[PDB]
């Protein structure tokens, strides 16, 4: 039902696009210092940004931030 | 002088133009619309 919508009609798309890209801003922020403070906030306490027993027992870098805080500040990043 | 005509009578089937327009009109219908069907259930049938 979507080949024969496919070809057959077009894709009413909502998203336009400018003509040309126009650049607001390049700026920079900061990862905290802990991941405490904002699991403490978010209530989640997921024990891969605060311990250290845990994200050496996934692999990873070390006590990686939360992603969800990385969100937040980039979208605070822009309603400024 | 004779005029002998042998036409089998259309000039008695009354406004054979469109009569006739109409007639093939129909036969590119029936013929395109069994084309178009055709080739997209057999492009359904290898969607499915």
């Amino acid at each position: 039902v979507v080949d024969f919508l496919k070809r057959n009609g077009s894709t009413l798309e909502q998203k336009v696009n400018l003509e040309n890209p126009i650049p607001i801003a390049v700026l920079d922020s900061y990862t905290p210092s802990t991941n405490e403070p904002y699991a403490r906030v978010s209530g989640d306490l997921n024990p891969i940004h605060v311990s250290r027993h845990f994200a050496s027992y996934a692999n990873l870098p070390g006590t990686i931030t939360h992603g969800m805080f990385s969100s937040a500040s980039v979208r605070a990043l822009i309603e400024n | 002088p004779v005029m002998a005509d042998l036409n089998g009578g259309l000039q008695f089937v009354p406004e054979l133009k469109e009569f006739t327009a109409k007639l093939r009109k129909e036969l590119v219908e029936t013929s395109e619309v069994r084309k178009a069907v055709s080739i997209e259930t057999a492009l359904e049938h290898k969607v499915v």
